[PDB]
C-alpha cells in the first residue's frame, strides 16, 4: 500500500511542473482531463503559463477543451498572450481557439493581454491584433464554429460546433460582433466570439 | 465539565464565545491527560484529514469542518499553530481540546511552534488570555501545550510533523523517547520538528531566516523517506498561495488552513483528504470574500 495523488491533482501539477512523462501516463487515468481545479484552472492553462510547449501540444492533441475558461474567463489563449507567447499563441488559433473570447471583468480578449513592457510584445501583439483583423476574410474567409449555437432571431444561422462557414460580410452591415456568414446553402449572422479560423481537435 | 454543551456554545456563532474561566480550564485539563496517556509520536491510520495552521482563525476552522464533516464523522489530524496572529484563538484551541476530549482515539492535535509560551507571549495569544480572562488561564494553557504531540505517521507512510526535518533525527525511537511535559528548547530534535522549513535552493541544511533550526533541500527528504520506507512528508507552518504545495517531486507537502492569511495575503486554505487506500486529494478553503453571445445593434 502506497501514497499516490488524486490524478486530477497530479494532471495539473505534472503540466505546471513540466513533467511530460507523468502527463502521458496519468492523463489516461482521469475521468475529464478537462475538467478544472476551484479556480477554473485546466491542465492546459498550467502548461500555457508554465511554458512547457510539448505538454501544450499534447493535452491539445488529446483533445482537451482548447477554451475552457477560468473564473474571470481566461482561455488558454488568453493565458499564451499574457506571456507574450506568439508561438503558442499561433498554435492555439490553429487548434481552434476562440480568437474573440473576452474575460468577464474587462471585456478584454487574448489581443489585449499582451504585456507592454515585457519583450515579445511586439510580434504575440501583431498576430493577434492581426488575426482579429483578417478573421473572415484570409484563407477565403472560411471560418469554423466552435460551439452549438441555437438561432435567437430569423436571420441568425443555426451552428453545430466544428461547421465550416464562408464569411461573406464583416463589420460592415450595423452588425460589429455579427459576421453574414454561409453555411452551405444558407445565409445568416454568426456571433463572432464563437468562431475560429480553425477547428477545435476532437477528443 | 459539560462537552456538549460547551460545544454548543462554540458552534452557535454558525463573534465571541463566552465560555466560563473554569470551564476552559477544565478542556485544558482533561486535554492534558489525554494527551499524556497518548505517544508522543501519533501511529495513525487512514481514512483522515489533514489541516495545517489555524492561527485564531476561528471562522475558518468552522469552514473546515463544514466542508470536511464535523467530529466524528471524519477523522482529523492537525498539524499545529492554533493559536497567535488571529483574533479568536480562544475559540479555535477551545473547539478543538473539545473535540479531543469528545473522541480521543479520532481526533488529533500536533504541537506547533507557537504552541509554546515563549512564542504565543509575544504573537497574540498571551494577550487575548489577559483581555478577555487573566494569566493564570495563559499559564494553564502552557502547562497544556507542553504537553501535545509532536509528530504522527499514518499507515507508516505519511511522515507528519508541524515544521520538518531534522540533523538529529535518526530515528522514530528518539522522537517517542522525548518526555512531556516539555518546553520548546531552542535547538534539537523538538525544535527542528516545529520550527525547520523545506528550501528549494539548499543542498543539506541551510541557514533559516527564522533565526531558529534549519531549512533542508530535497536530497534531505529524499534520503529520509528512503532510510524509514516513508512515502511522504506532510507539514505545515509555512503560508502557501494555493493552501497546499508540493516539494522535492511530491515527497513533501506543505498544508496551511488559514485563508488570507494575516488578512495580508491573498492564500487559499486547504486540507487534505487521506482515504483508505493512501489516495490524497486536497479541499481548498476559497478566501472567504457556449459563451454569452454579442448584443445585436
Ligand atoms: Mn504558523
Ligand atoms: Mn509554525
Amino acid at each position: 500500500m502506497r501514497v499516490k495523488f488524486n490524478p486530477l491533482a497530479l494532471l495539473l501539477d505534472s503540466s505546471l511542473e513540466g513533467e511530460f512523462d507523468l502527463v502521458q501516463r496519468i492523463i489516461y487515468e482521469v475521468d475529464d482531463p478537462s475538467l478544472p481545479n476551484d479556480e477554473g484552472i485546466t491542465a492546459l492553462h498550467n502548461a500555457v503559463c508554465a511554458g512547457h510547449t510539448e505538454i501544450v501540444k499534447f493535452l491539445v492533441q488529446f483533445g482537451v477543451n482548447v477554451n475552457a475558461a477560468d473564473s474571470d474567463g481566461w482561455t488558454p489563449l488568453h493565458c499564451a498572450a499574457s506571456c507574450n507567447n506568439v508561438q503558442v499563441c499561433k498554435f492555439l488559433v490553429e487548434s481552434g481557439a476562440a480568437v474573440f473570447a473576452m474575460t468577464y471583468s474587462d471585456m478584454q480578449t487574448a489581443a489585449d493581454k499582451c504585456e507592454e513592457m515585457e519583450e515579445g510584445y511586439t510580434q504575440c501583439s501583431q498576430f493577434l491584433y492581426g488575426v482579429q483583423e483578417k478573421m473572415g476574410i484570409m484563407n477565403k474567409g472560411v471560418i469554423y464554429a466552435l460551439w452549438d449555437y441555437e438561432p435567437q432571431n430569423d436571420d441568425e444561422l443555426p451552428m453545430k460546433e466544428g461547421d465550416c462557414m464562408t464569411i461573406i460580410h464583416r463589420e460592415d452591415e450595423d452588425e460589429i460582433e455579427w459576421w453574414w456568414a454561409r453555411l452551405n446553402d444558407k445565409e445568416g449572422y454568426v456571433p463572432r466570439n464563437l468562431l475560429g479560423l480553425y477547428p477545435r481537435i476532437k477528443p | 465539565l459539560n462537552l456538549d454543551s460547551i460545544i454548543g456554545r462554540l458552534l452557535e456563532v454558525q463573534k465571541n464565545v463566552q465560555l466560563t474561566e473554569n470551564e476552559i480550564r477544565g478542556l485544558c485539563l482533561k486535554s492534558r491527560e489525554i494527551f499524556l496517556s497518548q505517544p508522543i509520536l501519533l501511529e495513525l491510520e487512514a481514512p483522515l484529514k489533514i489541516c495545517g495552521d489555524i492561527h485564531g482563525q476561528y471562522y475558518d476552522l468552522l469552514r473546515l469542518f463544514e466542508y470536511g464533516g464535523f467530529p466524528p464523522e471524519s477523522n482529523y489530524l492537525f498539524l499545529g499553530d492554533y493559536v497567535d496572529r488571529g483574533k479568536q484563538s480562544l475559540e479555535t484551541i477551545c473547539l478543538l481540546l473539545a473535540y479531543k476530549i469528545k473522541y480521543p482515539e479520532n481526533f488529533f492535535l500536533l504541537r506547533g511552534n507557537h504552541e509554546c509560551a515563549s512564542i504565543n507571549r509575544i504573537y497574540g495569544f498571551y494577550d487575548e488570555c489577559k483581555r478577555r480572562y487573566n494569566i493564570k488561564l495563559w499559564k494553564t494553557f502552557t502547562d497544556c501545550f507542553n504537553c501535545l504531540p509532536i509528530a504522527a505517521i499514518v499507515d507508516e507512510k505519511i511522515f507528519c510533523c508541524h515544521g520538518g526535518l531534522s540533523p538529529d533525527l535518526q530515528s522514530m525511537e528518539q522522537i517517542r523517547r522525548i518526555m512531556r511535559p516539555t518546553d520548546v528548547p531552542d535547538q534539537g530534535l523538538l525544535c527542528d520538528l516545529l520550527w525547520s522549513d523545506p528550501d528549494k535552493d539548499v543542498q543539506g541544511w541551510g541557514e533559516n531566516d527564522r533565526g531558529v533550526s534549519f531549512t533542508f533541500g530535497a536530497e534531505v527528504v529524499a534520503k529520509f523517506l528512503h532510510k524509514h520506507d516513508l512515502d511522504l512528508i506532510c507539514r505545515a507552518h509555512q503560508v502557501v498561495e494555493d493552501g497546499y504545495e508540493f516539494f522535492a517531486k511530491r515527497q513533501l507537502v506543505t498544508l496551511f488552513s488559514a485563508p488570507n492569511y494575516c488578512g495580508e495575503f491573498d492564500n487559499a486554505g486547504a486540507m487534505m483528504s487521506v482515504d483508505e487506500t493512501l489516495m490524497c486529494s486536497f479541499q481548498i478553503l476559497k478566501p472567504a470574500d457556449r459563451p454569452i453571445t454579442p448584443p445585436r445593434n
